[PDB]
Order: structure tokens, then sequence, then C-alpha cells
């Protein structure tokens, strides 16, 4: 294409890339928070599926 | 010829950007300057004093008329060239065909949301 | 070479026409919930 269509096309894929740069630090954040929560509550889902596979 | 003897003539020029070609090699044969991609600096003339031609005679004139629909080329879409940009600036409206549209299914490919028409209202059927 | 606010709209590319429609549909959603409040709201404020 011409200088205005890449120049254009350059700043939008800039501005894509430090949107998917912050989404992946908040999402690891949120990934942090959920294992923290999830290890009480994955004993407490298997001991209430304990029953089932023992009878 | 027509348009002063009161009927009306429709002008297809097919293309102008050819004319513009046929007159940058004139102009460049006649050691004439050359001026922006080597187009002498009377481009823009050339095709506004042609496309002022067609006019609308009023009823005093004959009531003739000549319509004119200049076919320009583009290069990849680059509407933003410098032949097509004179010539968008000397005519009324536009009528702008893509290949994205072409191959899309859409034919004829006229691009409806750039188009445009000055008279618009104007020159339309009241049922259109 | 820098980037600004506002460019993924103004290449026009695929992204724009993309956030262009995300915004529209949302907005029309909404556009008709508040419109049936307002009418909920004239009827029930004619007394």
């Amino acid at each position: 294409a011409t200088l205005k269509d890449i120049t254009r096309r350059l700043k939008s894929i800039k501005n894509i890339q430090k949107i998917t740069k912050s989404m992946k630090m908040v999402a690891a954040a949120k990934y942090a928070r959920a294992e923290r929560e999830l290890k009480p509550a994955r004993v407490y889902g298997v001991g209430s599926l304990a029953l089932y596979e023992k009878a | 010829y027509f348009r002063d003897n009161g009927k009306h003539a429709l002008i297809i020029y097919d293309d102008l950007s050819k004319q513009a070609v046929a007159y940058r090699q004139m102009s460049l044969l006649l050691r004439r300057p050359p001026g922006r991609e080597a187009y002498p600096g009377d481009v823009f003339y050339l095709h506004s004093r042609l496309l002022e031609r067609a006019a609308k005679m009023n009823d005093a004139f004959g009531g003739g008329s000549l319509t004119a629909l200049p076919v320009i080329e583009t290069q990849a879409g680059d509407v933003s060239a410098y032949i097509p940009t004179n010539v968008i600036s000397i005519t009324d409206g536009q009528i702008f065909l893509e290949t994205e549209l072409f191959y899309k299914g859409i034919r004829p490919a006229i691009n409806v949301g750039l188009s445009v028409s000055r008279v618009g209202s104007a020159a339309q059927t009241r049922a259109m | 070479v820098r980037s600004s606010a506002g460019a993924v709209r103004d290449a026009g590319g695929a992204f724009g026409k993309r956030e262009q429609a995300e915004e529209e549909r949302y907005f029309r959603a909404r556009a008709k919930e508040q419109l049936a409040a307002l009418k909920k709201h004239h009827e029930n404020e004619i007394s």
C-alpha cells in the first residue's frame, strides 16, 4: 500500500499489542487468585463426591 | 452541438486516466518541465476545462443538456492518487466500484457507502 | 514511529469494523431497553 496506509495499519497493530499485553497481565493475576481459591474448593468437592465412588 | 441545439446528450470518457498519460507524453516530448509524478503542471486544467462543458442549459438557450460520465482507474484502490483526486474534486458525484465487493458477489460493485451524488433529491422520479 | 489513541478505528481494517459493530449492537440493545422503560414511565405517569 501507500505510506499512509502502512502508517495507520502499524499504529493500529501497536495499539492491539499493548492491549493484549495488558490483558495477559490481568488474566495472570486473576489466575493466581483463582488457583489460590481452587485448592480448598478442590478438597471440598472431592469430599462431596466421595460417597458415590465409595458406594 | 447537441446540447446547444436543444437536444440532450450523454458523453462517456473512458478513461481519463489515459488522456492524462497521453498529455504527459506530449508535454515531456515538447520539453516542458515535468511536475508531480511527471505529469505537467496543467494536468488539472486539462480535465477541469473538459468536464466543465457538461452543462444543463436553461430554456432560453434551448434547454439542451450534456451529461458526462468520466471513467477513472485507480491503482489497488488508491483513490488518494493524483489524477483520481483531481477528477474527484472536479466532478459532481462518484460511483466507487470495489474489487472486494466484485468478488464477494455484489455486482455491480457500486460501493453505496461512499458513492455520492450532489443532486440527490432532484433528478429523481417521485416513485423512486 | 509511534502509536496514538483511537488508531484501531482510524485504520479501518477488519478490527475497525469489528469494533464498530461490537459497539453498535450493544448500544442498539440498550436503546431498546431504555425506550421500553420510557414507554412504561409515560404510561405510568399519565394519571
